[PDB]
C-alpha cells in the first residue's frame, strides 16, 4: 500500500531558512505531490513488464 | 397546543431560532415589533394551553396580607424604620397589599401608581400615615423592579424555546433535552397562581414594569393585589429558567419551588429567604460523599514552590477510595432542623434521597451539585436606605480582651505609643504595623514627581465613587473658599469636581485641617489624601496579596481530598476596625514607624509641624514630627470621632440624616487578615490547643505557606498530614480555638470547614469547580436606586453580560444560546417620544448581536448549533464565522449574483460583498460600532466649548512638581515628529492630556441625557443601518486573506471522565470538550503569558493596554528612538525612565499576546477560564510546511507576524463546536509578505 | 522539595498516622489462621483417603 505520507513526512521535517527566496523543499513538494490516480503508473510499469 | 397558540410573527421565530430557519432580518424584525406592541399579560395567556402534571399545590395563604399599617412605623423623628414583628432583622418588606394607595394609571387603565394626593402629603407635610404609604409603595416597587426586565417577557422567552423541541445538529455527543413544559413544577406553580388574578378571561398581571418602577394593578372589590406574588413570580420564572437551562430533574426542582411558596406565605416574602438561604448549599454541595463507597477520579494537584508565585500545576489524576472520604460531619443535622421550623423538612428528606444515591464523584454526582445550588432564590433584597443603615452599619464589636489603659505611654499630641510589656495579638499587630511603616517612610519611591500623580489619580475614582456632599458647606469651618463654574456647570459634586474644588496648594493645604467636619457622605478628596500612609503602610502588608488564576486554579488545589481545608470568612469586617482596640494600634504604631525618615520631610504636600510629646512625666517637650506623621494626628482625629454619614435615601421620603459610625463602606480589613492569622498559627494555637496530635501539627506550618488572605475571606489549607485529621480531636479543636481566638478582640470569625472550599464566592468540590447559577440569575438584576437609566441601547450591553455570564458557568448551552438569542431579540426593537414632538425608533438587524459575541443559530448554508458559545466577539469571530462558510458563499454567489467586474482578492470572480449585504451582515456590522449612551451634549457658556474653566482646572490638580513639563515635552516633540516625518497617526498617541478630558467625560456624564440629544442618537442610529458601508472594515478585510482549516483533536489535557466543572459532561457537547481538550489551571510558559506590560505604572486615566500596544505598534514599523521617549513623555515618565523602556520594546521578548493586541486580537473573556497558553505555542500553526503553501510564508517579518496568525487560528478552532483541534494556516490570499505590508499601512493610521 | 528540607524529620512526620495501632498487625493475625485453616483441611481432606 504505497501511502504518500511517508516520503511526504521526511521531507517536511528538514529544516531550511525561511528568508532564501529559492526555497529547495517547497519545489520538490510542488515536483511530486500534486497526484493524478494515486500513484497507478508503478502499477503500469510492473504490470507491463 | 403552546405552538400554534403564538402569533403569527413569533411562531416564525420560535421555529427560526430553533434552528429550523436561519433567521432573515424580516424574521427577525416582525418578532421583535410583536413583542412590544401586544400587552405584556397576554403572555400569561399561553401557560393555560400546555397541561400539567406535576403535583405542585399552591395555598391560599399566598394571597393573605398583613397591612402595611402596622408595619411600617415612624419611630424616630422621619425615619420610616418597619417595626419588626418578631426581629431586628425583620425589616426587607412587608407582605402587604397596595389596594388602597392606588390611583388608576389614565394611560393604562386598572394599573395604577402611587396615590396623587398621598404622595404630596408626604413631600409637604409628613404623615406618619402619608409617608409610611409612599416608603411602602417605593419599595415594594422597588423590591419589584430587582430584574433585568418585566420578568413576564423573561417568561415569555422561556415559551419559544420550548415551544418546539431543537433540530438534532448531527453531531455524536448531541442529547436531546429532558425537560418537559407539561411536567415541570415551577411554570405549573405560575399559572396555579395566575388563576388568582383573572378578571372574565383575561389576565392580569399584578405589576407591570416602568424604567421609574413598578406599575401595579388595581384589583376589583373583592380581591387584593399583595406585594409579594410578583416577587414570587419573579422567582418562579427564574427557577423555570434555571430549570431549563440545567436539565433539572421534575423532583428536584419541586422541592424548590415548595421553598418559595412557604415563603410568600409567611409575613414577608424577602425574610423569609434571607434565613433559609444557606439551606440549600447546605444539603448537598456542602454534605456530599459521607456515606461509604465513596470513590471516582479527582485531579491531582500540586503546589510548585508555595510560598509565592503561587502556580498550581495539574499533574495527574486520584484514584479515591473508602479513606479520604470528607471528615467534616454532614449538615443534614443542623440544616434540617433550621429548615424544620419553616415546615418543609418533607423538601429536606427529598434532597437527601437524592444525594444519597450519588455515591462516588462522577458526572452525574457533581451535575447534582448544581441542581440543588440553583434552587437558592437569586433575587436581590432591596431594605429601606435608613433602616439598613441603622441594621448593618452601626454594630460596634464586641471585644472579651480590651487593652488596659495603662498600656499606652503618655500622649504625643493624639496618638499614644504601646508600651513594651503588653504582648498578646495586639504586639503582633502592633509590630507587624510599626516595622512597616518604617520601612515606607525611608523610600525613596514616594518622592518622584509621577508616584505623586498616581496616587492624585487613586484618589478622585476613575471607577466608582459615591455621592459626596460637597465642599463649601463643610468649609465654612474653614476659610477656604472653592471654585465655581466659569460657564455653565454640568458635573455635581463629582469626586473629580472635588479635586476641582480645591487644587490650589497639591489638592490640600495645612490651611484646609478642616477635614474632619462631614465625611464619608454616602446613602472625601481631601479625607482621601489625609488617608495617604494607611493605604502605603496596607499595600506594604498585603505585599504578597486574577481570579481565573489565581483563585480557579487554587479552589481547586484546596478541594483535592489529598488536603483537608478550612475556610475562613470573617463576618463584618468592616464593622470590626475600631479605635477602641484595632484602628489605635494601626494609627499607634504608624507614629512610631514614621520616625526613622527624616523628621523634617514634608510629605505629600503636608508640611512637618511640632507636636506636644508629653509621653515622660518628667520632661514634655515640643518635638518637630514628620510630615508622614502629621496626616496621622489628623487620622487619629479622624478615626477616633468615627465617620459621618449623611444619608438621604429617595426611596423613604423625608428620611435626611446624619449618622456617625466606625465603618468605612479600604485595604486595611484586607491586611489585617494576614497578621492576625500568622500570630494565630504561630504563638496562639501552639499556646493551647489540649491535644498531643493538634500542637504538632500547628508547628510546622506559617502563614506564607498554609494561608491565602484576600479582602475579609481566607482559605486554611493543613499540612501533609491531612485526610488522615481526626475530626473529633484535632480539626474541631482547632476550630473552637480559633472562634474564641477571634473573639478575644472582636472579630467574629465565622468557620465552615467541610471538604469542599469557597474563595470569594467560587466554590470548588472535590477538585471540580461549581458555579453558582443564583450568584447571577437570568432574570435577576439589582439597580439600587427609585428611577433605573435605561435609554434604549443600554438594553443590548445588558443581554451580552446576560449570555456570556451565563457561559462562563457551564450552563447547557443550546437551551441557553436559543434562550439568549430570543432575549437578544427583544432587545432590538426601541424607541424614544418626545415631550413636545414625535416619537422615535430604531431596529438593530441581527448579525449586530454576532459581531457582540452571541453566536448565531443556523447560518443559511449549515446545519444548526455547530458555533460555539466560546465564539470570540468582534473581528476575530467575524473572521471565524466567514472562514467557516467562505467555500459555501462563493459557490452560492456563483449561482445567483451576477459576477462583479474587477476582482475580489480574498473572493473571487464571484460577488460576495452584495450577497452579503443581502443577508444583512453589513449592517449589522456597523451597527454594533455605533454607539450606545447619548453623548452628553455639547453646550457650554462660552468659547465654542473652549476654555471650559472645569476641565483645564483639573489638570491642575494633575500636574504639579513640574511634571507638566514632561506632557508638554512629550505633546510637543512627537507632534513635531509624526505629523510632517512617518508613523502619522493623525489622532493622539495615549498622552496625559487625555485624562483630564476623561474625568470630565466620566464626570459629565449627567443623568437624563436632554432630548436635543438621544433624537441624535437615534437619528444618527437610523443612518448607519440603512445604508452601512458595504465595505467591512480595514482589519476583518485583511483577515479573511487568511484560509484556516483545522485537523484532528488535539492530545488531551485532562482524562476526560474526571469532572472537572460541574456539568460540562457530556449532556453538553463543546463545555465538555473545551474543557477537556484545554485544560483548566491556566498557567502556562512564560514567553505566552507572564504577566508583564512593560510600563506596568500607569497614570490611571490612561488604559495599560493602549500604551502596551502604541510601544509595539512603533517597534512594528521603522520606529526611530525618538518616537518611543516622546510618547512615553507623553504619558509623564521621566527622560530617564522612559530610555529604559524604550530600549526594553523588543519583539523577541514580547508576550504573544501583547503582539496579538496591536491589531486589535485579544484573548476574550469567553475562554479566560481555559489553558489556551500552550496550546498557542505548541498547536495552531503559522506554517505547517507541507499542508500549507509557500506562497502563506511569513519570511523575515514571522517574529511578529505568526503571533497574529496563531490568534487568527484558535479563533476559528473554539468557534466551531466540536473538540479543540490543530488549526493550520492553508494559505493567505495573496502573499505573506504582501500581507505583511498591508497591516503595516493600517500601523500607520 | 522544600528549600530547608530535613527528610528524616519529613519523614517522620509523615510516616506517624500510620503507625497509630494495630494496622499492621492484622495481617499477623490473619496469617495464622491462614496456616492452622490450611493444614486441617490438608489433614482432613487426606484422612478421608
Amino acid at each position: 500500500v504505497l501511502d504518500p505520507t511517508v516520503l511526504t513526512n521526511a521531507i517536511t521535517t528538514i529544516s531550511e531558512s525561511t528568508t532564501q527566496t529559492i526555497s529547495p523543499i517547497s519545489e520538490i513538494l510542488r515536483l511530486l505531490q500534486p497526484m493524478g490516480n494515486d500513484y497507478a503508473a508503478f502499477w503500469k510499469c510492473i504490470a507491463s513488464w | 397546543e403552546l405552538f400554534n397558540a403564538l402569533p403569527q410573527p413569533l411562531q416564525q421565530l420560535s421555529l427560526a431560532l430553533a434552528g429550523e430557519i436561519p433567521l432573515t432580518d424580516h424574521i427577525f424584525e416582525q418578532a421583535a415589533s410583536t413583542w412590544h406592541v401586544q400587552p405584556r399579560s397576554l403572555t400569561y395567556k399561553l401557560l393555560d394551553h400546555i397541561p400539567f402534571a406535576t403535583p405542585v399545590v399552591v395555598p391560599p395563604s399566598i394571597y393573605h396580607s398583613l397591612d402595611w399599617s402596622k408595619c411600617f412605623a415612624v419611630n424616630q423623628d422621619r425615619v420610616e424604620r418597619i417595626p419588626t414583628i418578631d426581629n431586628p432583622d425583620d425589616v426587607y418588606v412587608p407582605n402587604s397589599d397596595i389596594g388602597p394607595l392606588l390611583t388608576s394609571l389614565h394611560t393604562i387603565p386598572d394599573y395604577g401608581f402611587l396615590h396623587p394626593t398621598i404622595e404630596n402629603d408626604a413631600t409637604t407635610l409628613r404623615a406618619e400615615r402619608a409617608r409610611c404609604a409612599s416608603t411602602f409603595y417605593k419599595i415594594a416597587s422597588s423590591q419589584a423592579r430587582q430584574v433585568k426586565l418585566d420578568p413576564i417577557r423573561m417568561l415569555g422567552f422561556l415559551l419559544l424555546v420550548q415551544a418546539r423541541p431543537r433540530v438534532p445538529s448531527g453531531l455524536v455527543t448531541d442529547q436531546p433535552t429532558r425537560r418537559d413544559p407539561t411536567l415541570s413544577p415551577a411554570l405549573h406553580a405560575i399559572w396555579q397562581v395566575m388563576q388568582y388574578y383573572k378578571v372574565a378571561g383575561v389576565y392580569y398581571a399584578p405589576a407591570l414594569v416602568v424604567p421609574s418602577g413598578a406599575i401595579w394593578w388595581i384589583p376589583p372589590p373583592g380581591k387584593r393585589n399583595v406585594v409579594s406574588v410578583q416577587y414570587l413570580l419573579t422567582d418562579l420564572i427564574s427557577l423555570a429558567i434555571l430549570a431549563h437551562m440545567t436539565d433539572m430533574s421534575p423532583t428536584l426542582e419541586l422541592t424548590g419551588v415548595l421553598m418559595y411558596l412557604r415563603a410568600a406565605s409567611s409575613h414577608s416574602y424577602a425574610y423569609t429567604l434571607l434565613q433559609m438561604k444557606s439551606v440549600f448549599p447546605a444539603l448537598s454541595l456542602r454534605s456530599m460523599y459521607r456515606n461509604k463507597g465513596f470513590g471516582g477520579k479527582a485531579p491531582a494537584i500540586e503546589w510548585t514552590e508555595p510560598r509565592s508565585k503561587y502556580k498550581f500545576r495539574w499533574t495527574g489524576v486520584t484514584q479515591l477510595h473508602d479513606g479520604l472520604r470528607p471528615r467534616s460531619p454532614s449538615m443534614d443535622v443542623p440544616t434540617l432542623e433550621t429548615l424544620a421550623k419553616y415546615e418543609l423538612v418533607d423538601i429536606g428528606h427529598t434532597i437527601i434521597r437524592e444525594r444519597n444515591a450519588h455515591p462516588q464523584h462522577n458526572h452525574d454526582s457533581v451535575r447534582f451539585v448544581r441542581d440543588v445550588m440553583a434552587l437558592t432564590s437569586g433575587m436581590y433584597l432591596v431594605r429601606q436606605p435608613t433602616m439598613s443603615v441603622l441594621r448593618e452599619y452601626s454594630q460596634v464589636p464586641d471585644i472579651k480582651d480590651p487593652i488596659p489603659p495603662s498600656a499606652w505611654t503618655g500622649p504625643i499630641g493624639n496618638v499614644r505609643y504601646l508600651l513594651p510589656s503588653v504582648q498578646g495579638p495586639a504586639r503582633h499587630l502592633y509590630d507587624t504595623w510599626r516595622a512597616a511603616a518604617r520601612q515606607i517612610a525611608q523610600d525613596p519611591q514616594w518622592h518622584d514627581p509621577l508616584n505623586q500623580a498616581i496616587m492624585r489619580a487613586q484618589y478622585v475614582t476613575a471607577r466608582g465613587g459615591s455621592s459626596a456632599s460637597l465642599k463649601f458647606a463643610l468649609k465654612v469651618t474653614g476659610i477656604v473658599l472653592p471654585e465655581y463654574d466659569d460657564s455653565k456647570v454640568k458635573k455635581s459634586s463629582k469626586i473629580y469636581q472635588a479635586a476641582q474644588i480645591a487644587r490650589i496648594a497639591f489638592m490640600l493645604l495645612i490651611a484646609a485641617i478642616h477635614a474632619e467636619v462631614t465625611m464619608g457622605i454616602r446613602n472625601n478628596v481631601i479625607q482621601q489624601a489625609i488617608s495617604a500612609p494607611h493605604t502605603l503602610v496596607a499595600n506594604y502588608i498585603n505585599k504578597h496579596m486574577v481570579v481565573t488564576d489565581k483563585v480557579i486554579p487554587l479552589i481547586l488545589y484546596a478541594s483535592t481530598p489529598p488536603n483537608t481545608v478550612v475556610n475562613v470568612d470573617i463576618k463584618a469586617c468592616d464593622a470590626s476596625i475600631t479605635y477602641n482596640y484595632f484602628l489605635s494600634v494601626i494609627c499607634g504604631a504608624m507614629h512610631e514607624g514614621f520616625e526613622v525618615g527624616n523628621a523634617d520631610a514634608a510629605f505629600m504636600g503636608v508640611p512637618s509641624t511640632i507636636v506636644s510629646d508629653r509621653r515622660s512625666p518628667v520632661a514634655p517637650y515640643s518635638r518637630p514630627i514628620s510630615g508622614l506623621q502629621t496626616m496621622v494626628q489628623h487620622l487619629a482625629d479622624l478615626y477616633a470621632a468615627g465617620f459621618r454619614y449623611s444619608v438621604s435615601d429617595a426611596f423613604s421620603s423625608g428620611n435626611k440624616f446624619s449618622f456617625p459610625t466606625s465603618t468605612f463602606p479600604s485595604t486595611e480589613h484586607t491586611a489585617n487578615n494576614s497578621t492576625m492569622m500568622e500570630y494565630f498559627l504561630n504563638v496562639h494555637a501552639p499556646s493551647h490547643v489540649k491535644s498531643a496530635s493538634l500542637k504538632r501539627i500547628l508547628t510546622d506550618m506559617t502563614i506564607q505557606r498554609n494561608y491565602v488572605c484576600q479582602g475579609d475571606d481566607g482559605i486554611l489549607l493543613l499540612p501533609h498530614e491531612a485526610a488522615s485529621k481526626i475530626s473529633a480531636d484535632d480539626m474541631n479543636e482547632l476550630l473552637t480555638c480559633l472562634r474564641d481566638y477571634g473573639q478575644l478582640f472582636g472579630w467574629n470569625y465565622d468557620i465552615d470547614w467541610s471538604d469542599t472550599a469557597e474563595y470569594l464566592k467560587l466554590y470548588a468540590l472535590m477538585g471540580c469547580r461549581i458555579p453558582n447559577t443564583s450568584r447571577h440569575p437570568p432574570v435577576g438584576k439589582e439597580y439600587a436606586a427609585p428611577q433605573t437609566d435605561e435609554i434604549w441601547p443600554s438594553l443590548i450591553d445588558i443581554v451580552i453580560g446576560h449570555h456570556l455570564n451565563g457561559v462562563t458557568d457551564v450552563l447547557n448551552w443550546r437551551e441557553w444560546l436559543r434562550f439568549s438569542w430570543a432575549f437578544a431579540c427583544y432587545s432590538s426593537r426601541g424607541g424614544y417620544t418626545n415631550p413636545r414632538g414625535q416619537s422615535f425608533s430604531a431596529q438593530y438587524p441581527w448579525w449586530t448581536f454576532v459581531y457582540l459575541g452571541i453566536p448565531p443559530i443556523l447560518l443559511p448554508g449549515q446545519t444548526p448549533f455547530i458555533h460555539s458559545c466560546y465564539m470570540p466577539p468582534g473581528d476575530q469571530g467575524m473572521f471565524s464565522i466567514l472562514n467557516g462558510w467562505r467555500d459555501w458563499l462563493i459557490s452560492h454567489a456563483s449561482t445567483t449574483l451576477p459576477p462583479l467586474r474587477h476582482n475580489h482578492p480574498v473572493w473571487g470572480l464571484s460577488d460576495v460583498p452584495s450577497l452579503l449585504s443581502q443577508f444583512g451582515v453589513y449592517a449589522g456590522y456597523h451597527a454594533a460600532q455605533h454607539y450606545r449612551r447619548p453623548k452628553p451634549a455639547p453646550e457650554t457658556a462660552s468659547s465654542d466649548s473652549i476654555n471650559q474653566i472645569t476641565s483645564d482646572l483639573t489638570e491642575y490638580l494633575f500636574y504639579d512638581s513640574a511634571l507638566k513639563a514632561r506632557v508638554m515635552k512629550g505633546r510637543y516633540n512627537w507632534e513635531r515628529l509624526s505629523s510632517s516625518l512617518s508613523l502619522n497617526v493623525g489622532s493622539r498617541v495615549p498622552s496625559l492630556f487625555d485624562v483630564p478630558g476623561k474625568w470630565v467625560a466620566a464626570g459629565r456624564d449627567a443623568e437624563k441625557p436632554p432630548p436635543s440629544s438621544v433624537e441624535d442618537m437615534f437619528t444618527s442610529l437610523n443612518r448607519c443601518i440603512r445604508r452601512p458601508t458595504h465595505s467591512f472594515s480595514r482589519l476583518l478585510e485583511l483577515y479573511l486573506r487568511v484560509h484556516v482549516a483545522l485537523g484532528e483533536s488535539i492530545p488531551l489535557a485532562i482524562d476526560p471522565d474526571v469532572p472537572q466543572v460541574a456539568g460540562a459532561d457530556p449532556a453538553n457537547d463543546d463545555h465538555w470538550f473545551k474543557y477537556t481538550c484545554l485544560g483548566d489551571i491556566p498557567s502556562a510558559t512564560r514567553n505566552y503569558f507572564g504577566e508583564s506590560l512593560f510600563v506596568g505604572r500607569v497614570v490611571s486615566g490612561l488604559d495599560v493596554e493602549a500604551v502596551d500596544a502604541t510601544l509595539l505598534r512603533l517597534k512594528i514599523l521603522g520606529a526611530p528612538p525618538e518616537a518611543f521617549i516622546a510618547v512615553l513623555n507623553g504619558i509623564g515618565m521621566s527622560d530617564s525612565e522612559a530610555h529604559q523602556i524604550a530600549g526594553r520594546i523588543s519583539l523577541a521578548n514580547a508576550q504573544l499576546v501583547q503582539i496579538a493586541r496591536v491589531v486589535h486580537l485579544s484573548i476574550p473573556s469567553s475562554w479566560m477560564t481555559l489553558n489556551t497558553g500552550p496550546y498557542i505555542h505548541h498547536h495552531a500553526y503559522d506554517f505547517k510546511p507541507g499542508i500549507t503553501q509557500p506562497s502563506a510564508k511569513s519570511r523575515d517579518k514571522s517574529i511578529w507576524m505568526s503571533p497574529i496568525l496563531k490568534l487568527l487560528c484558535t479563533s476559528y478552532a473554539m468557534t466551531v463546536a466540536g473538540p479543540v483541534r490543530t488549526s493550520i494556516v492553508t494559505e493567505i490570499d495573496g502573499s505573506a509578505a504582501a500581507l505583511s505590508g498591508n497591516l503595516r499601512v493600517w500601523m500607520r493610521d | 522539595t522544600e528549600t530547608n528540607l530535613i527528610p528524616s524529620h519529613h519523614y517522620g512526620k509523615a510516616f506517624a498516622p500510620l503507625f497509630a495501632s494495630n494496622a499492621m498487625f492484622t495481617r499477623n493475625q490473619r496469617a495464622v489462621i491462614t496456616r492452622e485453616a490450611f493444614v486441617c483441611a490438608r489433614s482432613a481432606v487426606a484422612q478421608c483417603q
